[PDB]
C-alpha cells in the first residue's frame, strides 16, 4: 500500500525508513561544513550565512567541543545538534569517569552512532535532523 | 558517615599585599603509619587559584576530579574562557561551599577541610575556607587542623589585621609561611618535611614549588638533654 512515510520506525516494502531519508534533506539544505585529517591531527572548518549585517561577527560560534580533545560540527538543524553533543559530552564524562582515560575517538564514534540510531527504532522519536562531523587526537593518532 | 582512613595534616596559607600563598606537606597517613609520601594536596584550578586540602584523601582525589571537570565544563560552549568567562577563585569556592554543604546535610560527608587561595579577575586576594560541616570564613590568614592552633599565632604576627596586607610584601609573607611549614614538623607528629608551596600574584600569576623542605632546624641542643629530672649522665 503506502504511507510508510508517516511514522519513524516503519519499514516501506523495498526496506527503506522514510522519515530518516526525510531527515536527510533537512541536512543537505544546511550549512556547508567539513573535516580534514592531517597527519597529526584534523581540522573543522564551516560556512556561516550573513543572513543580516545585523549579526554580530564572530559572535554565533557553530563548531563544539567534546571533552577536551575533540570537536564537532554539524550541518541541518542546529538545536538537533547541540542535543547531540549535549549527549556527547554525557557519554565522554561517563567514559573518562570510569576508565580515566579521556574516551577514544573510536569510542566516541560509536556512542554517538548507537544513540542516534536509536532514533530510527520507535515513532515516538523523530530522526536526527543533522549530519556531524567530528574527531580528534587520541592515544592512537 | 564515615570516618577517615589516608590523610593529609595541615594546610596553612595567608595573603600578602599582591597575592596569597598557601602551603601543605607531601604526606598521606594511614593512622600512626606515614604510609604515603608523594601526595601532593595544592590542587592548581586554572592560574589564578589554588586548592589546598586535607583530611581523608580518597575523598580528595574525588574533589580533584571534581575541579578538573569544573575547568572541562567552563569551556564548554565558551568563546571567552581564558578571558572573561574563566573560572575566578570565588566561583571554585561557591561550587565546593556547595558541594560540601550539601554532603554533611545528607550525612554523607566529604571528610575534607579546604581553604581556597588565589587572585581575582579585578586583582583582589581572594582566601577562604570550608569543611566537612559546610562551614566558611576568611581572615588575613586560614590554616586546617594543626595548622589552626599553631601556624595562625605566627602568621597573624605578620598580617594582624586588613591593613597589614599591603604592607607584607611576598618575601615576607613566604618567609612566614616557610617558618611555620618548620614549626609544623616540629610538633605535628603527622606531618612531613617535604612540603609543596604556591603563590598566586596578580603580576607574577602562579608559582608552584614542589619538594621543599624544612631547613635551617635547631637540634643541637639536644645534646644537652639528659635524663628527665634528676640523672646526671
Amino acid at each position: 500500500g503506502t504511507g510508510y512515510d508517516l511514522s519513524n520506525s516503519v519499514f516501506s516494502p523495498d526496506g527503506r525508513n522514510f522519515q530518516v531519508e526525510y531527515a536527510v534533506k533537512a541536512v543537505e539544505n544546511g550549512t556547508t561544513s567539513i573535516g580534514i585529517k592531517c597527519n597529526d591531527g584534523v581540522v573543522f572548518a564551516v560556512e556561516k550565512l550573513i543572513t543580516s549585517k545585523l549579526l554580530v561577527p564572530q559572535k554565533n560560534v557553530k563548531i563544539q567541543v567534546v571533552d577536551r580533545h575533540i570537536g564537532c560540527v554539524y550541518s541541518g538543524l542546529i538545536p538537533d545538534g547541540r542535543h547531540l553533543v549535549n549527549r556527547g559530552r554525557e557519554e565522554a564524562a561517563s567514559f573518562k569517569k570510569l576508565y580515566k582515560t579521556p574516551i577514544p575517538i573510536p569510542a566516541f564514534a560509536d556512542r554517538l552512532g548507537q544513540y542516534v540510531q536509536a532514533h530510527t527504532l520507535y515513532n515516538s522519536v523523530r530522526p536526527f535532523g543533522v549530519s556531524t562531523i567530528f574527531g580528534g587526537v587520541d592515544k592512537n593518532g | 558517615t564515615q570516618q577517615p582512613i589516608v590523610t593529609g595534616t595541615s594546610v596553612i596559607s595567608m595573603k600578602y599585599d599582591n597575592g596569597v600563598i598557601i602551603a601543605a606537606d607531601n604526606l598521606g597517613s594511614y593512622g600512626s603509619l606515614l604510609r604515603f609520601n608523594g601526595v601532593e594536596r595544592l590542587i592548581p584550578v586554572g592560574d589564578n587559584t589554588v586548592v589546598g586540602i586535607s583530611g581523608d584523601i580518597s575523598d580528595m582525589q574525588h574533589i580533584e576530579r571534581l575541579l578538573k571537570d569544573l575547568v572541562t565544563e567552563n569551556a564548554y560552549d565558551n568563546p571567552l574562557a581564558d578571558a572573561e568567562e574563566a573560572l575566578e577563585p570565588s566561583y571554585i569556592f561557591e561550587y565546593l561551599a556547595t558541594v560540601m554543604y550539601q554532603r554533611r546535610s545528607k550525612m554523607n560527608p566529604l571528610w575534607n577541610a579546604i581553604i581556597v587561595a588565589g587572585v581575582q579577575s579585578n586583582g583582589d586576594q581572594f582566601l577562604r575556607y570550608v569543611n566537612l560541616l559546610g562551614v566558611t570564613y576568611s581572615s588575613p590568614t586560614l590554616a586546617t587542623g594543626f595548622g589552626a592552633h599553631m601556624a595562625n599565632p605566627l602568621l597573624r604576627k605578620v598580617v594582624d589585621r586588613e591593613s597589614d596586607i599591603p604592607k607584607t610584601t611576598v618575601q615576607v609573607a613566604e618567609e612566614a609561611i616557610v617558618n611555620a611549614m618548620r614549626v609544623l614538623y616540629y610538633r605535628d607528629a603527622r606531618s612531613s618535611r617535604n612540603f609543596s608551596l604556591a603563590i598566586i600574584d596578580k603580576n607574577t600569576g602562579l608559582t608552584f614549588k614542589k619538594n621543599l623542605q624544612v631547613e635551617n632546624m635547631k637540634w643541637d641542643f639536644a645534646k644537652d638533654i639528659k635524663g628527665y629530672g634528676t640523672q646526671k649522665i
